[PDB]
């Protein structure tokens, strides 16, 4: 349980304080983002891996796991920088690591950050994802919601409020959606 | 204080202007070079490389000899008119 | 004249109250491009007088042809001037016009010592030194070791008796002193100190110590240790107490964006090994060819087992080191001393200096060395191309000079990435020389000519020939116990018809007592002095000439005939 | 239980580190760091301008060490070595070794411009030239601290057996003089403390068992020293022994408690480094070690003041979290009245017998005295306006300058006391006579 | 004649240059007092009548001038320290429009003081650097609420810095001369 806040605040604590010379980049470029209203940030490996590579160890190991506990911590700065609502925004990564060719990879490199390259031969027309959502109990008529994030779910069955099998339904008249778009590399 | 784009008009009125600035910056008031640099003094002693090769030429604290890619230490107030010619750089 | 350690404070005070004036430009120096040494030198001093408030100008120079030329445009307010890496050999008085008639200012009725309007001072670790620049010349202040006062009495004596000599007893006596000299004279080149170092020793004297100052004491003493690794040797346990006495207390606190910090810690005599990869470190190491062999399958297999004996998966060492992972990062340290044995690969371990500036990541001083270096070399009828080439090269001392500040760290990892490929196109030039065979065993020496290569330009800049040559040395000297020899190397030039040649002494091996001696300096100079053949002698480093296309072989033919080899 | 050991001025320990302060004074301080079985010294100045920073090596482990403006005296306690440098090139340096008795070790050494001094746990005293040349040889109490400023030397004395005393004597080239020979201390000792709170600051008092933890002369040459209970003592009317008096001039502790607000910040401990006129200069030193480290931190200033306060009565009193705490103006104007009494009567002294060395002092002495009778007149108000004619006229007569005494005289009509309007006319043409006469 | 950009403002440059004529506090490493300065613009006595070690107060620029070499040591201003800009912070927080009452040119000194003078501090450095940040982001927010209130008749500021007004000065103008413009033209 308490891992998830140490994690949190250490990820907090350096977009806070990484300076190089005298400006603080990801402070300036978080502000700087929020007045186009681009909610995201371009971390890169480099400046994570000096700052701390313990940091970099644990993202490494758990990607699927850790890169939704960077992307809260993010939103808990944006606030501070900007008010006396926002959504929740997206952690974008560069890298120098070595290109694996595409042919090479196999069972040895899944779930694991992989760099590579090929040419774009086909895309897909955008389609919708959920984040936040709202539900209905089909028997006593109560209500909740969930916080969905898309990382590698259902909904749920512990009814609440015997309330039944299988009772809730999802009210799209109170909901938040995302963009998603498919690719596919040669 | 070239001519082929102006008229003949404005090429005599530049010439009347010029005139009227020396007188200006002649006489009374002469001790503050009006035609000088508008940039607050920063530093006394600046470092300035050698872009040209003009060879050996007198200014009024001294000569100097620019050897292409030397590098003096010297005085800014000295060498601010050789640095707006284009002879120098600040490194 | 010469000055000893004890005296070093005086000429300073002297330059001092010299070139006070601040209606003209009272102080030059002139330095020797393309060497470290007197780069680092010149830039410790440059600050010195920055603090002092010191109007003043630095010019660099390629040669002996340049020196002429710059010498000779300059005025006589110029009350002082500094000659720096270069000419300790050399009668000055001789080189130049010099008739000290035309410079003494005032006499000394008491000391008799003539004080003159332009002073010259002097600062090479080059010898045996020309004896008239101590002993004669009163306008040459030249700084020494005590070596002349701890070596040289018979020689002083011969000198001065010699000169104060101007029938049986005159004949001995003149015959004495003849011998003498000429005993002196005419020995092979060496070089004995570094300069950054003698100027550490002043800035302790004032007072001046800082770690900015220290590390290019670091700098200027680690190029050294490719070539004289003797002197090296000498002067590295001075180096651990200035680390030692200057870092500061509270140590191994939590890092700063602004903290600083210089330590002792590991080295690994591999090439580059903070950047690029480990398996890349070991592939293009000088000395792991001359060890393994790697010219050929038969070494390359050598380190492919190496790396699987040792634990490492071979697509890891591939990684660049940075991104490596950390596990293998803090078990390195310990996997070296359980395989290197086997190998007989033990000198790979030594100790080093490392400086870091905050969160952007560690250098050692061997590293940033080969970063400079690569900066030198690659930075971007006959007489005209040849000022444009010299001119070009001599844009490259700044190109170097701006890379030597904290604020420019964008141009050091540019000076990185040259020196990779630099490396890189060095080993694709030797494999082709060792398996083609071209390596000509004369009985007297080893030479190597190249007719033809990839691209023979890059040959054309000395310190890059010179990085070939220390290449094939290492594999001439492991690769059989017997025949220490000299070697000769030349390269065509199609543009001039010239080839370049560089003479090139033995080594002994690393973990191996006096020094031996380059030779080549008499051999050239007597050849060229007899020779027909057209030629060029004008570099600073005597060991270096060049000929024409149809003269290199009847050169060598005298050459080889002579008995100075 | 006590035990000898060496001192030397504001030198530190060596803590967990490999490096320490040997001493600091007004001119400059001195440090040194070990290398295996070696030593690095460090001498500095802060008059940049007149001396030059430098560092040589010793390989006998010096644990002594004095400073002046014209050299550093140097020694070793066990071994009887010490070494002498002047701060030209051109007198050469010199060094000796000192005979001593089994167990003997040397405790404290200094030196005048021509005078050299060696002290022992055994009460030898030893002197020489400036060129070790031997003089005299004396034997007393043991010592355990000296200094000196030119002619003037101030040493420390201590046994079981006869108590804590002290000594002052002027080695005139004229003929040397005594003016105080081994008398009693009143110095405050911390060994209590040392005994009962077990701290883990127990390192300092092996370090200084004594727990002085500085002295020095002032700029005008008057004794000082800085107690264990951390305050400022001075040596008044030395001049006159029938006279003579010791006088707390400041605490330290006193000063952070007002800083903090009123609050026990023991966090917080002052280093003190020399006395210029009425301003201490120190080092506020924060953190587990009560003594600073390197680089060295920058100094401070901070004026005397003369103990007067309650911390209860202020909180009463004064009763933005930390602010310090507001103070009644009769204690500020009484300690501004004592404070410049105190003040003009050391500048005074000092003027009669040293006269001046800069030509305007007088003007300060000048100012003084108006501050002296400017506070006088805010007391005798308040005492009129509380209508004590007793206090009031009391007051008066300390009163100096006429137009002082003609102030008073519109504040006892303000106060509507024609019977004291009367008495200070009385006094003011009795004065006046007294001027006439 | 005169530059385009210096039509009707003052430049960064300019701005440093009017902050450099304040006065600032020191402790000389030499004694001065028995040439002399013989300045025209300032008085002279200070810098003729130093004592080593002896705090005394002179011009910015020539405290620079004497900290550029070894003769100087720059005393530190009392709110550029760790426990006023806490409490600054506080107040800030606190009142959600007022500014907060920091001098009129913090900005330009403490980025001046902390390249030529980063030795002489007593606080470490990089918590300075913190809290100065912390402060200017805050009042960059109450900046941009106030942009909302450009009007035809006037406006009221407090406690804003001189280079704060100086960012802002030609779009606040602007902006409200042209609302002047688009209001009196109906009246006429
Ligand atoms: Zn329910």
């Amino acid at each position: 349980d308490d891992d998830n806040t140490e994690i949190i605040k250490s990820f907090k604590n350096f977009i806070l304080e990484f300076r190089l010379d005298s400006q603080f980049i990801y402070r300036d470029q978080l502000r700087n983002n929020i007045l186009v209203k681009n909610y995201s940030l371009t971390v890169n490996m480099e400046h994570l891996i000096g700052y701390n590579e313990d940091i970099y160890k644990k993202l490494s190991d758990e990607p699927s796991d850790i890169i939704p506990l960077f992307e809260t911590a993010i939103t808990q700065v944006a606030k501070r920088i900007s008010i006396l609502s926002l959504p929740t925004f997206q952690l974008i990564l560069n890298s120098n690591a070595n290109q694996i060719p595409l042919r090479d990879l196999d069972s040895e490199h899944v779930s694991k950050i992989v760099r590579l390259s090929g040419i774009i031969i086909s895309t897909s027309v955008l389609s919708s994802r959920a984040t936040y959502l709202s539900i209905m109990c089909r028997n006593c008529r109560h209500t909740t919601s969930i916080t969905i994030n898309n990382f590698n779910v259902s909904l749920p069955r512990s009814c609440l409020s015997n309330c039944g099998p299988d009772p809730y339904i999802i009210i799209h008249e109170s909901s938040k959606f995302i963009d998603q778009q498919f690719l596919k590399l040669q | 204080n070239d001519t082929n784009n102006l008229s003949h008009q404005e090429q005599e009125y530049l010439k009347e202007y010029c005139d009227l600035i020396t007188d200006l910056k002649s006489g009374d008031l002469v001790d503050i070079d009006l035609s000088g640099s508008l940039v607050p003094p920063s530093d006394v002693f600046i470092d300035v490389r050698v872009l040209k090769d003009a060879g050996e030429i007198q200014t009024e604290y001294g000569v100097f000899n620019l050897i292409k890619d030397s590098q003096f230490f010297v005085r800014q107030s000295d060498v601010e008119r050789l640095i707006q010619q284009g002879y120098l750089q600040k490194i | 004249m010469y000055y000893g350690i004890s005296q070093f404070s005086e000429a300073y005070n002297k330059i001092l109250r010299n070139s006070s004036s601040h209606s003209s430009c009272q102080l030059v120096i002139f330095v020797s491009c393309l060497n470290i040494d007197a780069l680092c030198a010149t830039k410790m001093l440059s600050l010195l007088f920055k603090k002092q408030l010191v109007q003043s100008q630095i010019v660099p120079i390629f040669g002996y042809s340049e020196l002429r030329r710059h010498y000779s445009q300059l005025d006589d307010n110029i009350n002082s001037l500094l000659l720096v890496g270069f000419g300790g050999v050399i009668d000055l008085e001789a080189f130049l016009e010099i008739d000290p008639q035309e410079y003494v200012i005032d006499t000394d009725e008491k000391s008799g010592e003539q004080s003159f309007r332009r002073d010259i001072y002097v600062l090479d670790a080059h010898r045996p030194w020309n004896l008239d620049n101590i002993f004669g010349s009163q306008i040459i202040q030249c700084f020494d070791d005590g070596t002349v006062d701890d070596t040289l009495g018979e020689q002083k004596e011969a000198y001065y008796k010699l000169l104060e000599l101007d029938r049986k007893q005159r004949k001995k006596q003149i015959h004495e002193y003849e011998g003498v000299l000429e005993e002196y004279y005419s020995q092979g080149t060496t070089v004995v100190n570094s300069i950054s170092a003698q100027i550490y020793s002043l800035l302790s004297a004032i007072g001046e110590t800082n770690l900015s100052n220290l590390w290019l004491n670091i700098l200027g003493t680690t190029s050294l240790d490719i070539a004289y690794a003797q002197v090296y040797n000498r002067l590295y346990p001075l180096l651990q107490d200035e680390v030692k006495r200057l870092t500061p207390s509270s140590r191994n606190s939590v890092k700063t964006p602004d903290t600083l910090t210089l330590n002792i810690q590991p080295d690994y005599y591999l090439f580059l090994l903070r950047h690029s990869s480990l398996y890349d470190s070991f592939y293009y190491s000088n000395y792991v060819n001359a060890k393994l062999s790697l010219w050929n399958e038969n070494g390359k297999k050598r380190l492919h087992k190496m790396f699987a004996r040792m634990g490492i998966p071979l697509s890891t060492a591939q990684e660049t080191w940075l991104y490596m992972d950390h596990s293998i990062k803090r078990e390195l340290g310990i996997i070296f001393d359980k395989n290197l044995d086997r190998y007989g690969l033990q000198d790979i371990i030594r100790d080093g200096f490392v400086r870091t500036l905050g969160y952007r990541g560690s250098i050692s001083a061997s590293e940033f060395v080969e970063a400079l270096t690569a900066l030198l070399e690659v930075g971007n009828n006959s007489a005209q191309k040849l000022t444009n080439l010299r001119k070009r090269w001599v844009s490259n001392f700044w190109l170097s000079w701006d890379a030597l500040d904290d604020r420019k760290v964008e141009l050091l990892n540019r000076g990185i990435q040259l020196a990779q490929d630099l490396q890189r196109a060095i080993f694709n030039t030797g494999v082709a020389i060792l398996e083609k065979k071209l390596i000509k065993h004369l009985r007297i020496y080893r030479l190597c000519v190249l007719q033809d290569g990839p691209d023979l330009d890059l040959y054309r800049n000395p310190l890059t020939l010179l990085r070939l040559g220390n290449w094939l040395i290492e594999c001439c000297a492991e690769s059989e116990d017997k025949q220490l020899l000299p070697m000769v190397l030349a390269s065509i030039d199609e543009n001039t018809d010239t080839y370049l040649v560089a003479g090139l002494t033995p080594r002994y091996p690393r973990g191996l007592k006096k020094p031996i001696l380059n030779n080549f300096s008499m051999a050239f100079q007597q050849i060229t002095a007899e020779t027909d053949a057209k030629v060029r002698i004008d570099n600073f480093e005597s060991s270096i000439i060049e000929i024409r296309r149809e003269d290199l072989s009847p050169f060598l033919e005298k050459l080889t005939l002579s008995g100075l080899l | 239980k006590f035990r000898y050991m060496p001192f030397s001025p504001a030198g530190t320990p060596f803590g967990f580190t490999d490096r320490r302060y040997l001493t600091m004074n007004e001119v400059g301080y001195v440090s040194t760091v070990k290398n295996s079985e070696q030593y690095s010294i460090t001498v500095s100045f802060f008059d940049v301008g007149r001396f030059r920073e430098y560092h040589f090596e010793d390989l006998f482990g010096y644990d002594l060490c004095f400073l002046n403006e014209k050299g550093t005296l140097f020694g070793q306690s066990k071994t009887g070595q010490i070494q002498y440098r002047p701060h030209d090139s051109i007198h050469s340096n010199w060094t000796k070794i000192i005979p001593l008795q089994a167990g003997e070790r040397i405790t404290s050494v200094a030196a005048t411009p021509v005078r050299v001094i060696v002290g022992t746990s055994l009460g030898y005293f030893r002197s020489f030239n400036q060129f070790g040349v031997p003089f005299a040889v004396e034997k007393t109490s043991p010592i355990v601290a000296l200094t000196a400023q030119n002619y003037r030397v101030f040493s420390v004395h201590y046994s079981q057996f006869h108590g804590l005393s002290y000594s002052l004597s002027e080695l005139g080239t004229s003929s040397k003089r005594y003016y105080k020979r081994e008398c009693p201390l009143p110095m405050s000792l911390p060994n209590i403390n040392s005994d009962m709170k077990k701290d883990a600051n127990l390192d300092y008092y092996n370090f200084n068992p004594m727990g002085i933890k500085s002295l020095f002369f002032s700029s005008y040459g008057d004794p000082c020293i800085f107690g264990s209970d951390n305050t400022l003592l001075l040596l008044s009317k030395w001049r006159s022994p029938e006279e003579s008096k010791w006088l707390p001039i400041l605490d330290s502790n006193m000063e952070i408690w007002k800083m903090s607000g009123g609050k026990e910040t023991t966090d917080i401990h002052v280093w003190p480094l020399a006395l210029a006129y009425d301003t201490l200069n120190c080092i506020l030193v924060k953190g587990k070690h009560i003594w600073p480290e390197f680089p060295l931190p920058l100094p401070s200033e901070m004026e005397i003041r003369m103990p007067v306060f309650v911390k209860s009565k202020l909180l009463e009193e004064n009763k933005e979290e930390d602010k310090e705490i507001q103070i009644p103006v009769s204690m500020a104007a009484e300690e501004e009245y004592l404070r410049s009494k105190v003040l003009s009567e050391l500048l005074t002294d000092t003027l009669e017998n040293d006269g001046e060395m800069y030509g305007n002092e007088n003007e300060v002495l000048a100012a003084l005295n108006g501050a002296y009778d400017k506070a006088l007149l805010r007391l005798f108000a308040s005492a009129c306006s509380d209508q004590n004619v007793e206090k009031a006229l009391s007051l008066a007569h300390e009163l100096k300058q006429d137009r002082a005494l003609t102030a008073a005289v519109k504040i006892s009509e303000r106060a509507e006391l024609p019977s004291l309007v009367k008495k200070i006319n009385n006094i003011r043409e009795a004065r006046y006579e007294q001027q006439l006469k | 004649s005169l530059p385009a950009h210096l039509q009707q403002t003052f430049s960064p440059e300019e701005i440093q240059f009017i902050v450099e004529n304040e006065p600032i506090k020191i402790f000389p490493r030499i004694t001065t007092r028995q040439t002399r300065w013989q300045l025209i613009t300032t008085d002279d006595k200070a810098l003729n009548n130093m004592v080593a070690m002896r705090s005394t107060e002179v011009v910015l620029w020539i405290a620079l001038l004497l900290k550029q070499q070894s003769k100087c040591s720059i005393v530190a201003p009392q709110w550029l320290t760790t426990k006023e800009l806490d409490r600054k912070i506080q107040y800030e927080k606190t009142h959600p429009d007022r500014f907060s009452e920091l001098p009129w040119n913090w900005l330009v000194l403490a980025r001046i003081l902390f390249n030529k003078a980063k030795d002489d501090f007593h606080d470490p450095i990089h918590e300075l650097r913190g809290k100065i940040q912390d402060l200017r982001e805050i009042r960059q927010i109450k900046v941009l609420k106030g942009l909302k209130y450009l009007n035809e008749s006037h406006l009221q500021l407090d406690n804003l810095s001189l280079l704060e007004i100086n960012e802002l000065r030609p779009f606040i103008t602007e902006i409200m001369d042209k609302l002047r413009e688009i209001h009196t033209a109906s009246l006429t």
